[PDB]
């Protein structure tokens, strides 16, 4: 139907990044701490990708 | 038929008849007009609302004789 | 006639078709939110002083 | 019941003595949370994720072809996590049959 | 936009505000309390006590503390 | 299509309201500038010009008679731009079955974007597996790791452009001689006369060409209550 | 009918799956090619090959189906169509009939009778000395 | 239409933003009050949904308030009838006409 | 005009008979100004006026009523009641 | 927006979040309950304040069915992922959709506003009469409540039936789970309202079908019409999602679809008509009777097929894959607790072993094991298959082989207990008992406080 509601549109592009006056980029908040501690082991798991194929996950202490 | 229904016997008060564990207020809960009345019951509520008039407080209906309304149904 | 004037069909929801109506109507509603909560705080109140509540204390002192 | 895909012995033949079966690795690679960037924004942060599916690989084979991710359901085939819109698109589900008529044919 | 490709996209992509958690967990905090508060609130209503004393209700010994 | 509701009035012929009022430049514009609109009173107008002038149409050949009346010529190109539009269409609302996809010919997946969700079932009988979904994007020779079928995406895609019946028509349809606003008159005193008007469309046309409401009745025919 | 059906009853759209059996088969026929002979080696597949309007007849049905839905006159159905078209209302018609003049003659006779006699004419008199009309349907006793 | 650029330098040289910094299990005990009681949003948005809460409780409150004191005094035609007794009492009559009506 | 599948059996176009001058839509164009309804006379919106000032009315008279009812009769258990409630005329209570 | 949205998805996790929330004061109410039967006397209910505890179970039982478990599974996973696994976009109502979670929410708040300012006293879930009639306004509170649940219900079921309108793809097991729910639903539902309108009637309009002369147990059947469709609807959804889940973490092909899809429907045609073993000491005829215990054996016969096509899902699976996910390790718990669920369900279908089990808290762990081990868990390993999709973080349960173990171990002991105490005898809902019944009740009291700790872990 000619005008209806597109099947597809492509994405504008993002708006202009921020720099600050010094000139360095400008960080947003972001939920994923580096926790502190003496802790640095690195567990990996063979993880279902699909039916064909796996993923080696790894989970690290910090 | 209905405008001339022909009085019934009154009903003897059986094992099972007129069980009443609270009065009956649903139909006006907070003003709990003829509260011993049952909802329908329009020989009830004449007396009682004869009893508010009384009372100086108005209340509508009952009061007009029935061969002297329109649409009775129940003239000769 | 022009289907590609139409946009407006897919653009805005339906409940919105009306412009100011639409968006009036919806906003005389949200003013009713605060009226709404002291009326129902007072039943909850209604109810909670003829159960005798607010004498918890008072009763056993 | 289903039992695999029927093979004639000829199709087993190879065109040559030195043939093995491909040793090719079908595990993705080594993946964990999602790591942003503290300097990228919102809109950025999107298209990082978007960059980051997993249901976007594949494994190419030594002809050229790639066996993609695969899921017996459709739930596994939408950006993860679930945008608001997902299948703009509808998703086509091929079936096969023997069917066949003169037009798609030129002599 | 790019913005809107993800539904509730500042959690997705961990930019929220933490008061929205914070929010969470106290109306399930506040849920919980429907249970206790009224509980603490009949007891003392019909004996003049918040809680119960273990075993009051019964014969104790002497000693009993 | 079966998916597609009843037809509407208009998907037959529009009102003559909706005939621009400045037919002298809409006769003269592009067909790559014309609008829906615009251009179905172009082709009404000139197609109705025509056909409506029986001495002339054995003497006019088919591609000039297919140009008159805004008929696109076919060709390798343009009827396999068409053919895969309907093809989209089509699988709309309609099931997706046809013969197994290998290398030679691999099963072809329309689509408008670079990506299309796609479920393989395998071959026919025993050889039907259970469905396996997979993202077909474009640019890869997909191969079903359960029965080897060969997928490919194949994308309506052209200039920044995705391929529509409009778009298909400006790409390939070459725009004639300019049309004679003589022809619109020649024809139009031929069945209009003497209060009986037989081809109104040239009527409505040739008033507006003349500015508005000069022609007898045009100004009863514009004034409106509401 | 009453109710919609995709398959039969559709009319909200007039879909139909096949052409009408006016047409000779040249012009259109129904989209039929189970017994389409063994394609030749020599040939090469040009089209998809699925299913769809690329086959002539699919084609000529979707066409059809569009174009069909503007008709100089009615295609006059036969009056088997029709009757079923107004089944429901006519037997209610009917059973209204029935109620007012064979229901309603025997119910009124049976209260006469019953106001004479105590008792409906199709009920057994009692001798147990209870007074009124006692039941009515007499096989449900 | 509208042209952007590339990017764009902010005018101050502060970094408010970034990594959360590591917390511990109870970081939310003292986080969560801080935030009510000193950031402006939070406090701003708890007094106004308490004062108009409020606001809309009082007038509610005073209607039932005195309704509730006049239902435990009697039915309505029990208020009627203390006011019709004193009536008499006032002019002394045993029987007088209804309120509305003349002897 | 109406649908495109209504016409008149034979084609006719009157003549103009009178001398009436053209009303200013009947020969209006499109305009930037007016991109749309130009070939339309412009109206008063009635609506706009009335519907507030007659739901004004109705509420003042509804309110303004039920409030003089409440007030200048006596009391009863309805509306109906304070109107025809009473005891019959020369009934001391 | 946050409550405008109609967004299917959107919608589903506000389904999930609410169950979360009504689930602690669920815990709540359930922990009161242990702390209470620690020991005999009274602990934290004053004697003179026994009603509190009357009030207690009464919401507890009826929170957690239809506030916290249905939404959770019949209501959050579905309106999540069955437009997904359908090839549609969005859900066909997507207004009906919005309307139905905010239902949902009303008539928890007036359910919670009931305990804080009405009386609290208590007639059990199943709000037997005449107990029901002659209570205070907090009953007709409760009865609200149900009532404006069960036209979310309804609207909801009315929801995943037009699906099969218009579903582009294949129906998969999960679908079928959902379709035949919403029949029991629309079956089941009306009848529950007819019953539920003559409680109020006698309640609020001086209505006698609950005195003398009116038999009581009229109510029974009718609400059990509903009650035992109701257990079924709750669980057909969690078999759903552990088909799913076995399958995908194993890339085994569902084994017999078309048996495990006919097992699904004929297990509702069977539980529509086995209502009348909730009744058995009530005094039913003989015949009667044989014929309720003879048909509701044969319930185990469906139950059984796809239990076994569970199994051979999980047998076979590639060992190279890690099989210590949670969502895993939760799938396959299911099907070692169901079947204790489901077989002590078998022992008290005997008619006269339940005459001695009957109100006994052997029943209690019956529907525990089935619900408050197998459902939760069913429901906790769809979310966390889904982990991805839906895109929570800020929880360590992916991958914890610590809260499985002590959850697994310390809700058997809650529970297991239950089962001995029945035989000893404790009847249920009772807040006293007698001295010699302590040991078990202690042990399943520490059960209780242990499991809470383990939920603290997760975040
Ligand atoms: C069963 C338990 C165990 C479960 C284990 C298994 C779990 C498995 C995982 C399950 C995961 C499911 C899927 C999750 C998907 C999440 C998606 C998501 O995050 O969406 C984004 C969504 C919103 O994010 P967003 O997009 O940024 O939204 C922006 C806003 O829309 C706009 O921003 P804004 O700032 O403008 O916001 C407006 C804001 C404005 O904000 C403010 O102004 C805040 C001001 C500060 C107020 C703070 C509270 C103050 C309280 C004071 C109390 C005083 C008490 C005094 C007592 C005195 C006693 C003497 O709020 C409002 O204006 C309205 C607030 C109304 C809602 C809150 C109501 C609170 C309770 C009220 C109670 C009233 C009681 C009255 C009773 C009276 C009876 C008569 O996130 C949330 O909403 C938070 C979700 C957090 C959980 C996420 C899941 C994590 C995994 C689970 C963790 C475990 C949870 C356990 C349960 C809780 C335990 C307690
Ligand atoms: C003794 C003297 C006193 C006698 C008193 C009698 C009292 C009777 C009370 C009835 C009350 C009124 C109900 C109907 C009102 C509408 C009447 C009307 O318009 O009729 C003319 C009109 C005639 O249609 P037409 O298209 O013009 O037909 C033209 C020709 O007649 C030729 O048409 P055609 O043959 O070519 O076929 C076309 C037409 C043909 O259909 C009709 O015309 C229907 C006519 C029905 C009339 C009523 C007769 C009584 C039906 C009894 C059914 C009992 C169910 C089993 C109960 C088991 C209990 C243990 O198809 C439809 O219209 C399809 C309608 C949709 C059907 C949906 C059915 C859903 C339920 C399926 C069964 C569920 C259980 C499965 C169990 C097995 C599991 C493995 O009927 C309709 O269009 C009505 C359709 C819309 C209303 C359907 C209501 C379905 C309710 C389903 C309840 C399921 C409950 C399941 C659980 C129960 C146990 C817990
Ligand atoms: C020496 C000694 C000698 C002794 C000699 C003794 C002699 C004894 C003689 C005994 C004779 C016995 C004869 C037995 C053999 C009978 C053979 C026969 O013909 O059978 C078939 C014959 C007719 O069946 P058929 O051939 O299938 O009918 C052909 C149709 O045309 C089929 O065509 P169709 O299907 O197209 O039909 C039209 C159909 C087409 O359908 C449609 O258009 C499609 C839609 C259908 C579904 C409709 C859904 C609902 C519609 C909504 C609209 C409702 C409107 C009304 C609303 C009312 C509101 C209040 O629509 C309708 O019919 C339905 C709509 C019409 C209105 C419905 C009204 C409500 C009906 C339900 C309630 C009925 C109870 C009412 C009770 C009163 C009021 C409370 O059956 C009977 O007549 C029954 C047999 C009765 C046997 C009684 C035996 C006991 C009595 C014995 C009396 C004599 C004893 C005297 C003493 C003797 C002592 C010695
Ligand atoms: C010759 C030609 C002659 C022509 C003559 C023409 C005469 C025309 C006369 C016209 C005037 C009529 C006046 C009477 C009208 C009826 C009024 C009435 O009483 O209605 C209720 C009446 C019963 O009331 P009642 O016992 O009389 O009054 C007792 C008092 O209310 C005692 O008070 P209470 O304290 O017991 O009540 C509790 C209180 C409870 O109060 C509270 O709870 C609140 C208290 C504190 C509030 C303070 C503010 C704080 C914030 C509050 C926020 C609230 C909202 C929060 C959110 C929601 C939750 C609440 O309730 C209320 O306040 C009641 C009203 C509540 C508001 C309802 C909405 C009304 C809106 C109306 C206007 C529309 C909107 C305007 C907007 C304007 C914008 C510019 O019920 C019925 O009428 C039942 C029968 C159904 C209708 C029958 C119609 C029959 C028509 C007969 C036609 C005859 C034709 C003859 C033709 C002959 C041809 C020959
Ligand atoms: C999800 C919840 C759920 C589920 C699935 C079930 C399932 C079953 N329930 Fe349950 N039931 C409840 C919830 C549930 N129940 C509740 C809440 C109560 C108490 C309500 C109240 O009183 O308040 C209750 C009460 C209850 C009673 C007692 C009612 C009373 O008198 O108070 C009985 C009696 O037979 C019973 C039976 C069954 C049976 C036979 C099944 C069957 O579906 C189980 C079938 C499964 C198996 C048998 C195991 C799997 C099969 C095999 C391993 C192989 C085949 C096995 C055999 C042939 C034995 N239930
Ligand atoms: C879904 C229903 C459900 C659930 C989860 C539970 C959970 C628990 N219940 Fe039960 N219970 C009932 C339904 C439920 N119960 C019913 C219907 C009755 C009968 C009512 C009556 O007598 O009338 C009953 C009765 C009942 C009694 C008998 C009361 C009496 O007769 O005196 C007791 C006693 O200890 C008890 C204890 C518990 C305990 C200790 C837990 C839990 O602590 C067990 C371990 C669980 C946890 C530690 C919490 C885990 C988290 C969740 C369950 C929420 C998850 C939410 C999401 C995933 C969204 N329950
Ligand atoms: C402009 C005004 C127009 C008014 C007229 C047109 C509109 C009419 C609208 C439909 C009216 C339908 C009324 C239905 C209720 C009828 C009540 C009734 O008749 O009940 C009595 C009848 C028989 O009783 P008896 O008197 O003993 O019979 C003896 C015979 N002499 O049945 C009963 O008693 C049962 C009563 C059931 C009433 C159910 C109606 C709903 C009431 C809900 C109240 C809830 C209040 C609590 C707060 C919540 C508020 C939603
Ligand atoms: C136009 C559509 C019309 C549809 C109408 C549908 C009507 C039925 C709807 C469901 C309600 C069923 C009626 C309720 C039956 C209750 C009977 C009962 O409780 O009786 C038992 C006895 O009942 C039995 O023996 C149990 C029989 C089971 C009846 C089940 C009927 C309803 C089944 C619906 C299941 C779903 C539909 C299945 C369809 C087919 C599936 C293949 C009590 O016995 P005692 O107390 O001992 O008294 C005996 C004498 N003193
Ligand atoms: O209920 O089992
Ligand atoms: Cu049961
Ligand atoms: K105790
Ligand atoms: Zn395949």
């Amino acid at each position: 139907r000619i005008g209806g509601p597109p099947v597809f549109m492509q994405f504008p592009p993002p708006p202009p990044k921020e720099y600050l006056a010094d000139g360095t980029p400008k960080t947003y908040p972001l939920h994923q701490p580096v926790f502190d501690h003496g802790y640095t082991w690195e567990h990996w798991y063979m993880t279902n990708a699909g039916v064909f194929h796996t993923v080696y996950y790894g989970e690290f202490a910090k | 038929h209905q405008g001339t229904k022909p009085p019934r016997p009154v009903s003897l008060e059986s094992r099972f008849m007129n069980q009443r564990r609270y009065d009956f207020t649903w139909m006006h809960p907070q003003d709990k007009f003829c509260s011993e009345c049952r909802p329908v019951e329009l020989e009830c509520k004449k007396m009682c609302f004869d009893r508010y008039r009384s009372m100086d407080y108005r209340m509508y209906g009952f009061q007009r004789p029935r061969i002297q309304t329109y649409y009775s149904f129940s003239t000769c | 006639i022009d289907p590609t004037k139409n946009q407006w069909r897919w653009c805005v929801d339906p409940a919105w078709y009306g412009g100011m109506r639409d968006k009036a109507n919806m906003d005389m509603y949200r003013l009713m939110v605060y009226p709404f909560f002291g009326y129902a705080l007072l039943y909850l109140h209604s109810r909670f002083k003829q159960n005798d509540k607010y004498n918890v204390f008072a009763k056993w002192r | 019941i289903y039992e695999g895909q029927t093979v004639q012995e000829s199709e087993l033949i190879p065109q040559e003595d030195d043939w093995v079966i491909e040793e090719t690795n079908f595990c993705l690679g080594r993946n964990c949370y999602v790591r942003f960037r503290e300097e990228d924004d919102l809109a950025r942060r999107a298209l990082h994720q978007m960059d980051s599916q997993l249901n976007k690989m594949h494994t190419r084979l030594r002809d050229g072809t790639v066996i993609p991710y695969m899921s017996f359901h459709p739930d596994e085939m939408v950006d993860r996590p679930a945008p608001i819109h997902t299948f703009s698109e509808k998703p086509l589900l091929k079936w096969t049959w023997d069917e066949t008529y003169e037009e798609a044919y030129d002599d | 936009n790019l913005e809107d490709h993800f539904d509730l996209a500042e959690y997705m992509m961990k930019m929220h505000n933490p008061m929205s958690e914070y929010l969470y967990w106290i109306a399930g905090f506040v849920s919980g309390l429907h249970g206790i508060l009224p509980l603490l609130h009949s007891n003392y209503y019909f004996s003049g006590m918040f809680l119960p004393r273990d075993n009051d209700n019964t014969q104790l010994c002497d000693d009993s503390w | 299509y079966r998916h597609w509701h009843r037809m509407s009035e208009d998907d037959w012929a529009l009102p003559l309201d909706s005939m621009p009022e400045d037919v002298k430049t809409l006769m003269a514009t592009p067909q790559t500038e014309r609008g829906f609109v615009e251009d179905y009173w172009y082709n009404r107008i000139r197609g109705e010009a025509t056909l409506l002038d029986p001495e002339a149409l054995p003497s006019k050949s088919y591609i000039a008679l297919a140009r008159d009346m805004g008929l696109q010529i076919v060709d390798e190109p343009s009827s396999h731009m068409m053919g895969l539009i309907e093809l989209y269409e089509y699988l709309r609302g309609a099931s997706f079955v046809g013969p197994f996809g290998t290398i030679e010919n691999p099963v072809l997946v329309p689509a408008v974007g670079q990506e299309r969700v796609v479920a393989c079932t395998g071959g026919v009988g025993d050889e039907e597996h259970f469905t396996l979904w997979f993202r077909c994007r474009e640019g890869f020779m997909y191969r079903c790791g359960e029965c080897d079928q060969i997928f490919m995406l194949v994308r309506l895609y052209y200039e920044d452009r995705y391929w529509t019946q409009t778009l298909v028509r400006d790409t390939f349809m070459s725009d004639g001689d300019m049309f004679d606003l003589k022809t619109l008159e020649r024809v139009h005193k031929m069945w209009n006369k003497d209060e009986m008007v037989r081809w109104e469309v040239g009527y409505w046309a040739q008033d507006y060409v003349l500015g508005k409401g000069v022609l007898p009745g045009m100004v009863e025919e514009h004034t409106r209550v509401n | 009918k009453h109710f919609f059906t995709d398959g039969a009853n559709d009319y909200v759209t007039g879909w139909e799956n096949t052409p009408p059996l006016k047409f000779p088969a040249s012009v259109m026929k129904p989209c039929d090619y189970s017994m389409t002979k063994p394609i030749p080696k020599h040939w090469k597949l040009r089209g998809s090959g699925i299913h769809g309007p690329e086959n002539t007849d699919l084609m000529k049905l979707v066409l059809w189906n569009r174009l069909k839905q503007k008709r100089p006159q009615r295609e006059v159905p036969n009056i088997n169509y029709l009757k079923d078209s107004i089944r429901l209302e006519l037997s209610v018609n009917w059973w209204l009939m029935s109620c007012i003049f064979l229901w309603g003659p025997w119910l009124h006779w049976g209260q006469e009778y019953q106001k004479v006699h105590e008792q409906p004419p199709w009920a057994m008199k009692r001798i147990d000395g209870l007074r009124g009309e006692g039941y009515f349907t007499w096989f449900l006793e | 239409g509208r042209e952007l650029p590339e990017y764009v330098v902010l005018p101050h040289n502060q970094q408010r933003y970034g990594r959360d910094k590591s917390y511990s299990y109870f970081t939310c005990l003292w986080h969560f009050p801080k935030m009510v009681f000193t950031e402006k949003w939070c406090y701003t948005n708890i007094m106004w949904f308490v004062f108009w809460t409020g606001f809309w409780f009082i007038p509610n409150y005073i209607w039932w308030e005195r309704r509730y004191a006049y239902q435990k005094a009697g039915f309505h035609w029990e208020h009627t009838n203390r006011k019709l007794q004193a009536r008499k009492e006032a002019l002394g009559m045993d029987k007088v006409p209804a309120s509305g009506m003349d002897w | 005009r109406g649908s495109v599948f209504q016409m008149p059996s034979t084609p006719v176009y009157p003549l103009t008979t009178t001398k009436k001058v053209a009303p200013p839509t009947a020969l209006a164009k499109r305009t930037p100004e007016q991109p749309f309804g130009w070939g339309s006379p412009v109206r008063e919106d009635r609506a706009w006026r009335v519907v507030p000032r007659n739901f004004i009315i109705l509420v003042i008279v509804y309110l303004s009523g039920w409030a003089a009812i409440k007030t200048m009769l006596p009391r009863g258990g309805s509306i109906l009641g304070q109107i025809y409630g009473g005891p019959p005329k020369g009934r001391l209570i | 927006f946050y409550i405008l949205v109609n967004n299917n998805k959107r919608i589903g996790i506000y389904y999930i979040k609410l169950s979360i929330i009504i689930g602690i004061l669920g815990i709540v109410l359930s922990y009161i309950i242990r702390v209470e039967l620690y020991n005999s006397g009274n602990r934290i209910i004053k004697y003179d304040n026994v009603n509190y505890y009357n009030m207690v179970i009464t919401l507890h039982g009826l929170l957690m069915i239809f506030y916290i478990i249905m939404p959770g599974l019949y209501g959050g996973i579905p309106l999540y992922i069955l437009p997904i696994l359908s090839v549609i976009t969005d859900i066909v109502l997507p207004r009906i959709n919005n309307i139905s979670i905010i239902i949902v929410l009303i008539s928890y708040i007036v359910v919670i506003n009931s305990i804080v300012i009405e009386y609290n006293i208590g007639t059990g879930w199943t709000l037997y009469p005449p107990l029901s009639i002659i209570g205070t306004v907090i009953v007709n509170m409760i009865l609200y409540g149900l009532i404006i649940i069960g036209i979310s219900s309804i609207i909801s079921a009315i929801n995943f039936m037009n699906i099969l309108i218009v579903i582009d793809g294949i129906i998969y097991v999960y679908i079928w789970s959902i379709i035949i729910t919403s029949v029991l639903l629309i079956i089941s539902l009306p009848i529950l309202n007819g019953i539920l309108l003559m409680i109020l009637s006698d309640i609020y309009f001086n209505s006698i079908y609950f005195i003398l002369n009116g038999d009581v147990v009229l109510y029974q059947h009718l609400f059990w019409y509903f009650g035992h469709p109701e257990v079924y609807i709750l669980i057909l959804p969690a078999f759903g999602i552990i088909s799913i889940i076995l399958s995908v973490l194993n890339n085994k092909i569902i084994f017999g679809m078309k048996s495990m899809i006919l097992a699904i429907i004929m297990i509702s045609i069977l539980g529509s008509i086995v209502w009348a073993h909730h009744i058995y000491t009530v005094g039913l005829e003989l015949d009667t009777k044989i014929y309720f215990n003879n048909l509701t054996l044969i319930i185990s016969i469906p139950t059984g097929n796809k239990i076994y096509n569970w199994i051979i899902l999980y047998i076979g699976s590639y060992n190279i894959l890690y099989n210590g996910y949670q969502s895993l390790i939760f799938s396959i718990m299911f099907i070692i607790i169901f079947i204790i669920g489901g077989i002590t369900g078998i022992i008290i279908s005997i008619d006269i072993i339940d005459i001695g089990l009957h109100d006994t808290y052997y029943i209690v762990s019956h529907f525990h094991y089935i619900l408050s081990i197998g459902a939760v868990i069913s429901l906790l390993a769809g979310i966390l298959l889904l982990k991805d999709i839906i895109g929570y973080y800020n929880v360590i349960i992916k991958i914890n082989k610590y809260f499985g173990l002590l959850l697994f171990i310390n809700i058997n002991i809650i529970f297991t207990p239950q089962f001995i105490i029945g035989f000893n005898v404790m009847p249920r809902r009772i807040l006293e008992y007698s001295d010699n019944i302590i040991v078990w009740n202690l042990i399943s009291s520490i059960g209780s406080i242990s499991t809470i700790l383990i939920l603290l872990s997760i975040f």
